[PDB]
């Protein structure tokens, strides 16, 4: 007659590791490691990204005529953007704070679009018809972008504008507008019909003159001219004020916006998906609990600590025998 | 750690399904193997707590890693560079040890409970059995079932020898 | 006769929790986490902290004629400044690099304010009587920055001044100045008479050349002009020179200056008092030894690590039965 | 717990022993009480006050103002010392958290494993003089006075004694 | 120690043992003299080098250029930058610190572990061929010979008399 | 007849701590912290770095005439740069994103330097042999800049010259100019001879118009005038154009180049050497496995981390006792 004291064992072979032996067999373990994701780009909090297609941002403000079919989204989680856009600004030129302004994009709570500056009613003293060009074609045709106005000189005259807008709205309103430089003090005659223009745009904390720097510059599109782009925001009730003698491409379209601050801008081939996510990457969201991923080191949201580790396996049994 | 587990005990049951530590008794009613009740239970609520707070106590903030610079902020680039790779040294190093140092404890965590088993009865059965030294005891009085069960339920206080 | 052997215990609530067991109580128990402050804002570290009162950075160097406040402290730990603080550049206009200043003024080891270019003396062919605006009211009255002059012309001639200063002290040297922007090409030739102005200022390593951006700006505090404000060290030996033909605000006041990096700035209601800490936050102080605190993310000095735990209570005793 | 004696064979503890953690019980002829014993109790105290003061005494930070301003034209740099922020805030959170939680741990079996040790030194002394209960309480088979009890808290035993 | 082995009941350790960590010292009828444990120091070696690679090896670092240079108007990134460094300073003067000093105690109690359980294995296989002395010495009743303290260091030890 | 059990001891005096006592004697340990240097700047992969000497990063890619000694380097790990290195900008002026160049320059992979607009053919309207200054003596007398020329006018006579350069090197090619500010707008007409200029740099992503600001700056190394210093990066098959009317100091040599980031620049008295290392700090190299040094914070490479600590003795053996 016999009592016997032991423990137990199973076909069990998951391996772990201790800090006095490696690769010991257990009959039960956990993984701290998540490692797994659903290869999709999905709704960051309730809220579906921004996803710009074949276009990226600064084409999608702007109005690039190949950024149509795009956005009026009242708000988002985070914008995503294709490795293959390319559509921008067309207009060789170079875009003042567009990092900055990215930023500051990439998540908003409201967001709408209205006519900052009609096209009828504005510019009575300007031609604001023939500003387009063949870097921004729509459909083999010269174009422009959707949201500014390139006023050319009404006939040999060129008047000093001077518009102003009032926000009326209950947040900040984004305004862009461009600086044109022509190539040759030619053309800057035939646009504007003044040989020595400038620009100023100012507002309660906005202020700059511009000057236009005539010069040939190495041929982009078809352009050896630039076209500056510059924006600002808008403080409600605050008002923002143009006035120019030429080179001025104004603002048609303005935007509405309530931005949320604390978030990024993924650029991704991943497909866009209507499901919930708590942690969003690069290459797919990751619905987990664990402490740690290793899954991509870029990563939005409330996310696990990005680990190099191949395996975290977490022995919760004892030896396997 | 403690010497029962793959110590003075050598192997496991494939044959106890139960739960972690158990019994196998051999009288003349039978055979069999039988899981205890209370320490199982117990080693699963504390490994579970255990598993839990590892897991639990990391609640992070709502971040976007990852920036854009132009190239004429290289500097900050790499300076954001570096605190990425950064975080990436410190948990890296900090998970790999945490379940090198939990597991260690784990399994010696399992031991004990194991050694503690075979204590609770041995101090139970002084003269009433010998020990074999495989982890087993030899009764001298005989032992049917009612008799390991007062063993198992740690009531073996009445003892009749 | 018996002889038993045991553990203590008593009427000890304390709690504390383990990896494998939860709200455990224990005999004995100490609290690692700092969770208690003094409530006020003290020094740092032998030396107070300067206090701005009811005005901002901006408007106590500029010399604000409301900012008349701890006229001068030889010395500050770090600079406090209450959120409902709004006098600082009361004439509209950009501060340039206004917050790379405040972070070289957020603590300094000595601060001498000096009369860099007397009134009386410096400016014979200029009016240093008539710059005065509404935008900055002292008792109703038009008034102006102490620390900088408004020069405007003498009588239908402002002549190319040309003044200059020379560091003889022992230290850095904080100058500041301004440039005026008339609204109108109107209030150019009223003001300074002369319709293209320009504004040098160069040290042995400062060197820029303002040129007055005239327009209509929308309105804040009564101007449509504009006013922006510059600054600059002039290390020890060094001299920096002013020219100008107009829209020149000299300096009147400079700051003989000794700076040690490593400090901050606090936005508070906190009452400032006489106490001695070593780690200081907007809720107030923390004298603790202990390793973690929960009070304020951000805090000043040599402070335990910020941590959002609500309790860590580490066992000292044992089991309590 | 970890080595069964507190909370497993000692099942509870002696709110009447209030001399240090872990103590005796006699019970002979010139009456009975609790007496904590000396030595044992010193060294957990020191120790685990050694304790106590490593996981305090080896942080010694650096005098730095974190905070810093950022105007309208730096939200990048501003997020990215926010990122740097959020990140020593999760760092440092996890791992007091879980060296609280792993300690406690530690203590606890700390003063199991004491009390077993106390209970093995005087089991490995009494032989045959004496049975074991079960309970962590021995009876002696020769009687035992006060000067006897002595003999096995200051460890210096006699053990040729056997009686019945 | 924690195991009531090492500095507990085995008050000291031998100078004249230097094969091992842990061993024995017999002193029979054909003379005495030091022996320590084949497979017993063996295991311990083995899995205490593996625990300072494990402390080495698991530190794989990212090739970066720490310092960075920034001009008199760049005085706050130089702060930030200032702080990410000093930030990974304290996280890491701190965590080693502990690291040692929680590892060098498991590691002492992973000796006197050790040394207990040898102890136990030779007690639990001469209940009565001997008695225990208590200075972790034990003191056989049937006289044993060399070819006798074998079969207690291999552990296979017969048990046919008195 | 006995048989004890025991353990080992020795003459050791190797001190541990642990969390419960401290100064605890052991019979063997190791130690976790490296706090050992070679007092070397070696290589920090196969490559050597880039030791400037006496001048600094400015004066030697815009060719100070003082960094005639030892630039052609194919490639670099990392640049050495002495705290005693004034040479830079002889002419006081402005290096704009001097910070970024540096940090782009600290490593690259490939780097020859051409003559991008050749001093002879180049600039037949203008004269290209007067321009030198009392700021960048060599020798006594008056020099200048080796990768720039100071065009001024020739004879009374300053045309529109519009030059332009076309990468067809298979990398980046860092272009270098100057813009200079006379003190004096007499100084301005007897350089250029037109008073009112500017100057114009373009390629497909960098554009701007530079205007002379002409006035009185405190004398700096004899000069009341400044030279602002400026650079970008054209891309492989694109052009960059200068035009300008005065004032342009134009490129003579320009560099190819091929970047591989992440590394930065040391500066150290530390003698440079023919060593390899895979860790380097400014007071030496580091030949270590451990994971944690306090030699230094600033590290260039695959270093161990730095710690404030001054002994991380592990524990190995166990306690020692007679
Ligand atoms: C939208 O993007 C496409 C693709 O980049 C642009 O078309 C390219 O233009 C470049 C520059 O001349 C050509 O070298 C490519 O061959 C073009 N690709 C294709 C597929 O045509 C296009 O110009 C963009 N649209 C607008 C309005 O800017
Ligand atoms: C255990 O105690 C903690 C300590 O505050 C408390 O927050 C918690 O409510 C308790 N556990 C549960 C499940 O309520
Ligand atoms: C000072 O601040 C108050 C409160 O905002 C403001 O109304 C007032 O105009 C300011 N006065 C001056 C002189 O700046």
């Amino acid at each position: 007659d016999t009592l016997c004291i032991g423990y137990h064992a199973n076909n069990s072979t998951d391996t772990v590791d201790t800090v006095l032996e490696k690769n010991v067999t257990v009959t039960h373990s956990v993984n701290l490691l998540e490692d797994k994701h659903n290869g999709k780009l999905c709704k960051l909090r309730g809220v579906a990204p921004l996803h710009l297609g074949k276009c990226n941002i600064a084409g999608w403000i702007l109005g690039n005529p190949e950024c149509e079919s795009l956005s009026t989204a009242s708000s988002w989680s985070y914008i995503v953007e294709t490795p293959s856009s390319d559509n921008g600004t067309c207009y060789p030129g170079d875009f003042i704070d567009y990092e900055e302004l990215r930023e500051q994009l990439s998540s908003v709570s409201s967001f709408e679009r209205f006519e900052i500056f009609p096209k009828t009613s504005s510019w009575p003293n300007h031609d604001s018809n023939k500003g387009v060009t063949a870097a921004c074609p729509h459909a083999g045709a010269k174009s422009f972008y959707k949201n500014l106005i390139w006023l050319v000189k009404k006939g040999n005259s060129y008047p000093k504008l001077s518009k102003s807008y009032i926000n009326d709205k209950g947040k900040e309103v984004l305004v862009l507008w461009g600086i044109h430089h022509p190539s040759t003090s030619a053309d800057q005659q035939s646009l504007y019909q003044n040989a020595d223009t400038y620009v100023f745009v100012g507002s309660s904390r906005y202020s700059k003159k511009f000057k236009p720097e005539i010069a040939i510059r190495p041929k982009v599109r078809e352009q050896e001219g630039r076209m500056n782009y510059y924006w600002t925001l808008v403080e409600p009730g605050d008002k923002i004020t143009f006035e120019a003698t030429g080179n001025l491409v104004v603002p048609r379209y303005a935007f509405a916006m309530e931005r949320n601050a604390g978030s990024g801008i993924i650029i991704s081939d991943t497909p866009v998906h209507d499901c919930n996510t708590t942690c969003q990457t690069p290459k797919g969201a990751i619905n987990t609990s664990l402490p740690f991923q290793n899954i991509h080191p870029i990563t939005i949201g409330k996310c696990p600590k990005y680990v190099k580790s191949t395996k975290l396996r977490l022995a919760t049994g004892l030896r396997n025998i | 750690l403690f010497g029962a587990i793959a110590g003075f005990i050598e192997g496991g049951w494939t044959g106890m399904v139960d739960g972690w530590y158990g019994y196998h008794h051999q009288n003349e009613q039978g055979s069999g193997y039988a899981a205890d009740l209370k320490s199982t239970q117990n080693a699963i609520d504390e490994i579970t707590n255990k598993v839990n707070s590892v897991i639990e106590k990391m609640n992070t903030q709502f971040t976007a890693v990852g920036k854009e610079f132009n190239h004429l902020e290289k500097r900050i680039e790499n300076l954001n560079k570096k605190v990425d790779d950064g975080f990436l040294d410190i948990w890296t190093y900090n998970a790999e040890l945490l379940v090198l140092l939990e597991n260690e404890r784990t399994l010696d965590y399992h031991d004990s409970n194991v050694k503690n088993l075979y204590e609770k009865v041995r101090s139970q059965l002084k003269n009433n059995a010998k020990e074999i030294g495989n982890g087993c005891f030899e009764f001298y009085h005989k032992c049917d079932n009612t008799c390991m069960e007062s063993v198992k339920n740690g009531t073996y206080d009445y003892p009749k020898y």
